[PDB]
């Protein structure tokens, strides 16, 4: 969270991990410009991905499955 | 500097014997704290050999450790580092908690570096002799274990070992005080 | 001989006094030492210390920045302070400072880029001292290449 | 001065040499921000040449570690004075004795963490009255070389230069005596003979 | 370049050579006037590579369009300046 | 003028600087009774005696 | 040009951006922490207190050095790992190094500590509250023996936290402090006179029974509470705080006569230089442990307290005493060459 | 006089009891000087009712026991004192508690009286074990302003004191708590410039936004007799 | 542990061992697994203690050597035994610039190695 | 509210510079609460004049030294920061100040303007030596609060820069010491009624009584906002 991120360390559990996840997630709002689930409220892309982390809507495989799902649409449309 | 945690479990029984550091009458390092988030090996329950009550691989929180205390168990094998059977690291099992973390080591943790970093830090930090008389500070038997000594003319036990070991166990039969006796040393009893 | 002096200027024997805190106007519950103790103003002054470096000059063979406030030099980041980095986890912090941060050449500029860009990725590259070791090692007439994948 | 001294105060500040002492002594002819002219006694003073010393004092000079020293003169006009009296004070030097800082009103007890580990808290009242204000003078030098391409000029005629830049050179390119300046402000204007001009 | 691994071993007289571009026969460093470097000497530019970015010595060819352009007449590569830490 | 931390004596073992406080504020004590003295003129006589 | 423009941008840009302080030397990984920064007009570093102790950190002129970690990842690597609140415990022994000292602990210790009678002995208060409003309202010293009711919350079998309501026999200034106290902690943690050593434990058990957002709160009101309180007393030291003892010159005209007959029968013969020198070693090492016993026997305590009627003993508030009770500066040792003998030197030789 | 004046600017209201208060801006200096002032005036300044006497029958003195009561008569007492009272009109009113059975006695059992208001009926006063066991009391409620003990009663009242009433601490205040924090307000070019945040934390009788206004009026009552 | 790192090996397994060969100890398990499963000549082994500056050089990455102490011996041993450092530690990793593997850049240190069984 | 106002009692002029000032009758707790509230403003937030800029005429810098003069130009300032100036009307006065021959400079030899009075007209500024020396200066006073040094006041406005004018010290504020005493007034009934003596210590210009009414006033204008808005 804003003050310590120990909520969200015990959502994923590997520390180092975590920090992978709320990365990759944080590049994607900061480049695809992919929205926020939670209301910004003025929050650094680092630390919302934390928060998205804490709640449990952001986590490596449910990234995973998006990738794929986006990557199909695309595969679709060219084809 | 290449130790690193590479696996959760390597399933080895294997475990440093611990024991607890009482030197010079009061427990100068307690067993408890000195087995306080560490793995465990070997199925060890209390007393009465009938009922398990500790399992293997079990990180030992403080809850398990207050439970250890009212049993008084004196040894027990612990996982450690060193028996550990990891090719190129170590287990996050055979290590144990994290200490600054105060819970289980994450595996990828760099721990050769904290020990060194741990080991190092403190001497650089950090950069009365009346021991004639053993006296006893709470009743008991005199335990002399390693000990050789002869009779003299005086009726006293004047010692003549090198390594002696004078213990002071209470009623139950528990090692309580340490003191290490001397060689010429004049016994009381 | 102090506490004789004192009383000849009225004031207390035990040189503690009666203090009032200016800002709520209550008595402190003890009394305190009060006097005069000579200060002395030593040469080093805020003023001169404080130093602050973005990016800068380069080192000529070494390619990493200059040290030093009067050469707008960066800290160096020591073996020490390596290892501090190595005990945590943060690996991303250590490369950084192994590579845009001192020699790597292209990916400095390519960072600063992308940080005006607001994209805050690395593209990390060779730092140039590593470079130079290897021209240093083969000077001594000793074959070092990199084996590729 | 300090109030708490020794007695070592007064020997040091006269052996070190900081201080103007008085060799012959007698009555103060001329006090000045600036010399003293003293006046010589007859029964120290001899027939031969005019009985007349002057002291010259430095006026605000750079030290090596670029404090200040200035001399300040110590006694009034006419006033009499012996053989190894203090007659002008140097940097740190109350009338004869050594001064190295300043007395205050202290008290031992602590602060809201304002004085955590040795850490100091200060009335306003030290800044205002400036006490512990410091004078520090520091010496910029501007070369003119030779080069294979030509000499450097010391102009005021400089490429790409605001006029608020160029206010505060006069006809050479030097800053005026007295001119407040901050930094990026230019002190001397020189400009290089550039040779190749390929853009 | 992204590599594996990295091999150590003594260097073969043949294997000096290749990494050469030139025997340095004097000990020259440059002209005392045009502070340019001498013929065939320790910082020879038809050796080491050029002083200037994409220009040669005797200055025939310059800028970018430039590239890799051997001046005939002086001997030397229009690359970067760069070659010079390398070569 | 200064607030100084308590706790950065004992452990030192510098006690001068306690010691030169209370003589410092016995020393201003006196000139605190001349200044006063001075304040309201009063006979050359009596500044002598004190 | 420093535009005004610039520097709401460069507000905006800091937020939630963790920086690197590095003090020098870096022996341990806390040797480096990340912090959420707070720009300041003026051109100093402000370290909190209670990582001073990683960093080994004292304000006499020691510098540190800041390092921004650019990247995302390097951001979160920061804020997750490296950050001061998430570096508690230390790597080497499970015991925490963030604890506050000095004036922190100073001011902690006079509240917690209680005095005889004092102002409204023996008064009873429904629950800290009327505590505090007695206390400011000057009808009660902090150091008053009342008794006070206090409702703590004990943690149960499960994540329910239970309610106990009970008398308890404080004083006022601990039932304040038992306001800052987070639920589920014991009342008896804070009903002990509380040092630097009895604070870090209270941490450390908050940690494990509470977590870490509960700790924090609780880190940060302990050091606000310490420093309100630790001006409001005003401790301090002098020139009779360091008693001498009464008895100490007539154990040194003792010693001295003593080792004045060993000295003449050195002439007579039954010493070497050996033999004399352990001797002499002795007297003095043993005369030097009975001046400082008896000089710790008239500072510690030697205090006569009339209580209510007659007198009574207890714990000296002697300011020095204070500072080494409680932990907060000075040691015993410190104390032996203060008000005590300095004792017995040893040569370069290591001969003493 | 360039005059920099503060206004109330937010109002967080936790409770009903307990609510913060953001000031700003404030000049340097004022957030202190504001702080305590107001601190001040609202412990030992706010004027309120509060249990002064009480007199139980069968009971002589505070230290005794009655049977059938769990609590001791000074535990009761202390419960008196955390009784919540409002008196409309009059300045003194005497309430009656009559009541028995086994049960919690709450404040409920006290008998009405129509311009006296009772704020909290559930508040716990004594618990009854035996169901034989009746409890009966007269409870005097006077209004008057601060903390005023019977320690502090007995030494400037020394008029009628007959042996049976018992005197417990009588808190007219109602504000149970109030701390001040001083933060910088980063302000529009001034750094100096600083915020004020009140806690407070009264009952329930006096609510916290006017109990603020109240205080700052009686602070510029004083300051009539200084012209402006 | 990292003390005990190195041992001494007695007689010939299906490798290069024969008398007195100083190998690593985690080098000859991995043989000794294989050994067992399949069988072939059976070979005795002994732990060998070497005190941290030994230890530290007997590592089998030289850039890690080269760094510690003893530059120009550690590259001459290396140079003419043509010693290949595949990057496996902390040190060799920091020198080349590149993710530590451990902490961060465990995951990704790990995914290179898989790369490593194809593409 | 039964409520209790105190109003000015007794007004002991010690000095014009030292005044004490007891004021009753006080309700319990009021005696610090008001005490100190003053105190702070009558520190912090006084109105007052004082030198701002000064301009000698042969002097380009504080560091230079006039010859005829003992007194370094630094020495001179600190003299003026001490110079007790009141102004009637204006915000703004330029005193000018020529004087020669030998004697100590005294605050007598500037041109008495019609509106500013000076507080103390022997206050010496500078020791002429030299007969044939003479001295000439503008002095520039200026209203404030406060303290405003001339290192604060050299990064603000600063529009021109004319190469020979002074920046000194100025503490605008009148005060230069105060301590408030909380006495029992033994009052009629009460005797927890209290009464409150402000010892005022001041540099000219500002007169006690008038301060006293100023800070008053201040503090009544701040309490105008909570009061008002809720
Ligand atoms: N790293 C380093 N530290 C130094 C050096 N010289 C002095 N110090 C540190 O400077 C500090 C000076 O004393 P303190 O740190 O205040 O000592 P302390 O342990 O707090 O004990 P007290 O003085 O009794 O409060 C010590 O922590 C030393 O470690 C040096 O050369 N290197
Ligand atoms: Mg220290
Ligand atoms: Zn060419």
């Amino acid at each position: 969270a804003r003050v310590t991120v120990q909520d969200a360390v015990e959502k994923i559990g590997n520390r180092f991990d975590l920090v992978l996840v709320a990365a990759r997630r944080a590049r994607q709002m900061q480049v695809g410009g992919k929205d926020p689930l939670v209301p910004e409220e003025n929050d650094k892309t680092t630390v919302i991905a934390l928060r998205e982390i804490e709640e449990g809507l952001i986590n490596n495989q449910i990234l995973d499955v998006r990738e794929r799902q986006e990557q199909q649409e695309q595969e679709a449309a060219e084809l | 500097q290449d130790l690193v945690v590479t696996e959760d479990d390597c399933g080895t029984h294997e475990g440093i014997m611990m024991t607890p550091v009482i030197e010079g009458g009061d427990v100068k390092e307690p067993l408890r704290d000195r087995v306080l988030g560490r793995v465990t090996a070997e199925d060890v329950l209390k007393p009465g050999t009938a009922d398990i009550l500790v399992p293997r691989n079990t990180l030992l929180h403080e809850q398990w450790c207050d439970l250890l205390e009212e049993n008084s168990v004196d040894a027990v094998k612990v996982r450690s580092v060193v028996s550990c059977d990891t090719d190129f690291g170590v287990c996050a099992h055979c290590y144990g908690r994290d200490l600054a973390r105060g819970h289980i080591i994450n595996k990828g943790e760099a721990i050769g570096v904290i020990a060194a970093q741990s080991i190092g830090e403190p001497g650089t930090q950090l950069t009365a002799a009346a021991e004639s008389s053993i006296q006893v500070k709470n009743k008991g038997s005199i335990k002399l274990s390693n000990v050789k000594s002869v009779v003299n003319s005086s009726g006293k036990l004047v010692i003549t070992s090198r390594n002696t070991e004078l213990k002071l166990i209470d009623e139950f039969g528990r090692t309580k005080e340490s003191y290490k006796v001397p060689y010429g040393a004049v016994l009381a009893k | 001989e102090i506490k004789e002096l004192l009383k000849l200027g009225d004031l207390p024997t035990s040189g503690q006094i009666r203090l009032y805190d200016g800002r709520t106007g209550e008595q402190f519950e003890r009394p305190v030492t009060v006097g005069y103790m000579y200060m002395l103003k030593l040469n080093h002054l805020v003023d001169d210390k404080m130093h602050a470096r973005s990016t800068g000059s380069y080192s000529l063979v070494t390619q990493q920045p200059l040290g030093g406030k009067a050469q707008f030099g960066g800290q160096r980041f020591g073996e020490m302070e390596v290892w501090a980095l190595e005990a945590y986890g943060a690996a991303y912090t250590l490369q950084e400072m192994l590579t845009v941060k001192s020699d790597d050449v292209n990916g400095r500029t390519k960072m600063y880029k992308n940080i005006v860009d607001g994209n805050h990725q690395m593209e990390p590259g060779m730092p140039e001292s590593f470079n130079v070791l290897l021209k240093e090692i083969r000077s001594l007439g000793i074959n070092i290449e990199l084996e590729d994948e | 001065k300090p109030l708490v001294g020794t007695g070592m105060e007064r020997a040091v500040a006269v052996d070190s040499g900081v201080t103007a002492v008085a060799k012959r002594g007698g009555v103060v002819q001329y006090v000045d921000a600036s010399r003293i002219v003293i006046k010589v006694n007859e029964d120290e003073m001899y027939p031969g040449e005019a009985g007349i010393d002057i002291y010259n004092l430095t006026k605000y000079t750079r030290s090596n570690q670029n404090t200040c020293i200035n001399q300040m003169p110590c006694v009034s006009l006419g006033e009499p004075v012996e053989r190894g009296d203090v007659l002008a004070d140097g940097p740190s030097t109350d009338l004869g004795e050594l001064a190295l800082g300043q007395n205050m009103r202290v008290a031992f007890m602590p602060w809201n963490g304002y004085n955590f580990e040795d850490s100091i808290l200060v009335s306003e009242r030290v800044v205002q009255e400036d006490r512990f204000t410091t004078i520090h003078i520091q010496e910029l030098a501007c070369v003119s070389r030779d080069t294979k391409l030509g000499p450097e000029e010391i102009t005021a005629d400089i490429p790409n230069v605001g006029e608020a830049a160029l206010s505060k050179l006069d006809e050479s390119g030097i800053v005026y005596i007295g001119a407040e300046v901050t930094g990026g402000d230019i002190l001397v204007g020189k400009v290089t003979p550039k040779g190749e001009t390929q853009l | 370049e992204e590599f594996d691994a990295i091999k150590i071993a003594l260097a073969s007289p043949d294997m000096i050579r290749s990494w050469s571009f030139g025997e340095v026969k004097k000990p020259e460093t440059i002209n005392y006037r045009t502070f340019k470097p001498e013929r065939d000497g320790l910082f020879c530019a038809r050796i080491f590579g050029p002083v200037k970015d994409y220009e040669c010595l005797c200055g025939k060819y310059k800028r970018l369009k430039h590239r890799g352009v051997i001046c005939e007449k002086c001997g030397v590569e229009v690359t970067q300046t760069k070659v010079r830490r390398e070569r | 003028d200064i607030v100084l931390n308590p706790l950065g004596v004992p452990s030192r073992m510098n006690i001068g600087q306690i010691l030169e406080t209370h003589l410092g504020m016995a020393a201003k004590g006196i000139g605190d009774k001349i200044n006063a003295m001075l304040k309201q003129q009063q006979e050359v006589a009596k500044l002598r005696e004190f | 040009r420093e535009e005004a423009v610039v520097w709401d941008i460069l507000d905006e840009v800091i937020r939630e951006h963790p920086v690197l302080l590095n003090r020098a030397p870096t022996l341990h990984r806390l040797g480096i922490q990340a912090f959420e920064p707070v720009l300041i007009e003026g051109k100093a570093i402000q370290l909190h207190p209670l990582v001073c102790a990683a960093y080994n950190a004292d304000f006499d002129g020691d510098q540190m050095a800041v390092h921004v970690p650019l990247t995302l990842e390097a951001q979160l690597e920061a804020r997750a790992l490296m950050m001061s609140t998430n570096n508690i415990l230390s790597p080497a022994n499970g015991e925490p190094i963030i604890v506050p000292s000095q004036d922190v602990v100073l001011g902690l210790y006079y509240m917690t500590r209680d005095c005889v009678n004092a102002k409204g002995e023996g008064m009873v208060l429904t629950g800290p509250k009327e505590a505090e409003r007695l206390y400011r309202s000057g009808l009660a010293s902090l150091h008053a023996r009342v008794k006070v009711r206090i409702t703590e919350y004990e943690k149960d079998a499960n994540g329910e936290l239970v309610a106990k309501t009970s008398l308890k026999d404080t004083t006022v200034g601990r039932a304040i402090l038992w306001m800052i106290v987070p639920k589920g902690l014991p009342y008896s943690i804070v009903n002990q006179a509380l040092g630097k050593k009895a604070i870090s434990k209270m941490l450390n058990t908050c940690y494990r029974i509470l977590g870490l957002k509960p700790t924090v709160i609780f880190a940060d009101q302990i050091m606000y509470t310490g420093f309100a309180y630790a001006a409001r007393s005003g401790a301090s030291v002098g020139i009779d705080d360091m008693v001498i003892p009464e008895k100490k010159h007539e154990i040194i005209s003792e010693a001295e006569a003593e080792v004045a007959e060993i000295q003449e029968q050195f002439q007579s013969g039954l010493v070497t230089a050996g033999e004399r020198y352990n001797k002499v070693i002795d007297i003095w090492a043993a005369a030097n442990d009975r001046v400082s016993k008896a000089m710790m026997d008239n500072l510690q305590t030697e205090t006569v307290i009339n209580r209510d009627g007659q007198e009574e003993k207890q714990v000296s508030f002697n300011s020095i005493y204070m500072m080494a009770d409680s932990g907060a500066r000075g040691s015993a040792a410190q104390i032996r060459q203060l008000a005590g003998m300095r004792g017995l030197m040893a040569k370069p030789d290591g001969s003493i | 006089t360039e005059f920099l004046k503060p206004r109330l600017v937010d109002i967080e209201q936790v409770s009903s009891t307990h609510a913060k208060v953001t000031l700003e801006p404030l000049e340097r200096g004022f957030g202190h000087t504001l702080g305590n002032a107001l601190r001040r005036i609202l412990l030992s300044s706010m004027p309120g009712c509060a249990v002064t006497e009480v007199e139980i029958d069968g009971v002589l003195h505070e230290y005794s026991t009655k049977e059938g009561v769990q609590e001791d008569i000074l535990e009761i007492l202390l419960n008196l004192k955390g009784l919540a009272v409002r008196v409309q009109g009059k300045d003194e009113v005497i309430l009656t508690l009559n009541k028995s059975g086994i049960g919690p006695v709450t404040a409920a059992d006290i008998t009405h009286d129509g311009d006296v208001e009772i704020v909290k009926p559930q508040h716990v006063i004594c618990h009854l074990t035996d169901e034989n066991a009746s409890i009966s009391m007269r409870i005097k409620v006077q209004r008057g302003r601060g903390y005023v003990p019977a320690s502090t009663r007995i030494h400037s009242e020394e008029d009628e004191r007959p042996i049976g009433r018992l005197l417990v601490d009588a808190c007219y205040s109602p504000v149970e708590r109030i701390a001040y924090n001083v933060e910088a307000a980063r302000v529009e070019q001034r750094t100096d410039l600083d915020k004020l945040v009140i806690e407070m934390e009264t009952n329930g009788t006096i609510d916290p936004e006017e109990a603020i206004r109240r205080a700052a009026t009686i602070l510029a009552e004083q300051l009539e007799a200084f012209v402006d | 542990r990292q003390m005990l790192r190195k041992a001494t090996i007695v007689n010939a397994g299906s490798s290069d061992f024969l008398e007195g060969e100083q190998v690593e100890y985690s080098r000859v398990k991995i043989a000794n697994r294989e050994l067992e499963a399949n069988g072939k000549v059976g070979a005795t082994y002994s732990r060998d203690l070497l005190g941290i500056t030994k230890a530290s050089l007997a590592t089998e990455s030289f850039i890690s050597a080269a760094s510690f102490q003893e530059t120009t011996r550690v590259l001459t041993e290396a140079a003419v035994a043509g010693k290949r450092d595949e990057l496996r530690g902390l040190k060799e990793n920091v020198i080349v610039g590149r993710l530590i593997p451990a902490g961060t850049g465990y995951a990704y240190h790990q995914d290179r190695m898989r790369r490593r069984a194809a593409g």
